[PDB]
């Protein structure tokens, strides 16, 4: 049966007819340095979504 | 002397949504009913029923 | 200066729902199939399954036969257009047997009893090409700018 | 393709208002 | 799994009536077979039912219980001059003897046996349990 093989959680609320999920990506950079440097590299970070019924 | 009525219908999902999502359903049906009353009373007096005579 | 009172009623209905009380039947084992149903028009059915048990629907079609009228909910119908539709893909509450406020395009009152005609779209219409079984309950009203009709649907 | 959502930054005021329906 | 359904059994939870006040005249009825009324008592009240046969009107489908009737045999029967349920109206499993499932909403034709050979209508429901061949019929009360 599926209810077995595949993972069973609980988390949604009776009364939700649609839910949503996302999941986050990073983008980034380092670099050898020296002192009195200026230019230093910077990151970020990004998300994405998707639904279900 | 007259009688007068009606009816309203309402279901265990609406029930629910409107107990979660904090507005009812049911008692603006309910209102709505009592309105309808009133207001046919008001019709009656001020404009009659020719088939009731 | 005088005191003044006012005074104003309700609508009577509003399309596709249930007129009243009298013996009825929905069909909830349907599913929306090609497309969008505006609540208050007919529907035909395209493929009912044989071990399943759904049964596939959509807007009426020429050379169709209807099935039932699509009713209101609350909770089942998602609202796009500024109105509320069955969207595809989706259950759809479908009425068989009973009294219901129809859509409808004609200009005139029908009689009480005569068989109604529908059109292509799947609304009633004095001169439509589709015939049907079902009759007229009496009821002709009007939302704003929005007219409606009583209709009494018998089992298929 | 951001953190945010604008469901989360979103508020509904407490206070609905209502058609009137005089009785007569 | 699971087998599908069971003839005599009904359909679904729509409108439905059963006339529970019948009785089985001459011989015995398999459940999930059309009947039709002999002699129907003014005074009385009680249906006499029988096995269809050449030539009549139908009236209902015989439906199962397990208390009405018991039987040593797989396959429920409904004994002679025994209290029988008869099922007016609703959706309800039938017997068959078609092999190709017919057009949803065609208008269904009765063997002589009580069976349904190539008015009721066709509901939709065509399956198959122990080469038996059920098929979901739709009763009207006229």
């Amino acid at each position: 049966s599926a209810l077995r093989v595949f993972p069973v959680t609980t988390e949604l609320s009776p009364t939700d007819k649609t839910f949503e999920y996302m999941t986050f990506d990073k983008v980034g950079t380092a670099q050898i340095i020296a002192d009195y440097t200026d230019d230093l590299p910077l990151v970020d970070a990004l998300g994405t979504s998707e639904f279900g019924k | 002397v007259f009688r007068l009525g009606n009816a309203y219908l309402i279901s265990i999902d609406e029930i629910k949504a409107g107990q979660a999502t904090g507005r009812p359903l049911s008692t603006r049906k309910a209102s709505a009913c009592q309105l309808a009353h009133d207001q046919l009373v008001n019709r009656l007096v001020f404009k009659g029923s020719a088939p009731h005579k | 200066q005088i005191n003044a009172s006012y005074q104003r009623d309700m609508a009577i209905a509003l399309p596709g729902m249930v007129a009243d009380t009298s013996k009825y039947n929905i069909d909830g084992a349907c599913v929306v199939n090609e497309g969008d149903v505006l609540v208050g028009a007919a529907v035909q059915v395209v493929q009912a399954q044989a071990v399943d048990g759904h049964k596939l629907v959509k807007a009426l079609t020429t050379g169709t036969t209807p099935y039932g009228v699509a009713i209101r909910s609350h909770w089942q119908t998602v609202n796009a257009q500024n109105q509320m539709i069955y969207e595809d893909g989706g259950a759809i509450n479908v009425m068989t047997s009973g009294r219901v406020w129809m859509l409808s395009k004609s200009t005139e009152a029908p009689t009480f009893g005569s068989a109604v005609k529908l059109d292509v779209d799947g609304q009633e219409k004095s001169d439509g090409t589709i015939e049907t079984t079902w009759t007229y309950a009496g009821g002709w009203t009007k939302y704003k700018d929005i007219q409606l009709v009583e209709v009494q649907l018998h089992q298929l | 393709m951001g953190i945010w959502t604008a469901q989360e930054l979103h508020r509904i005021k407490s206070q609905s208002y209502e058609e009137d329906y005089p009785v007569g």
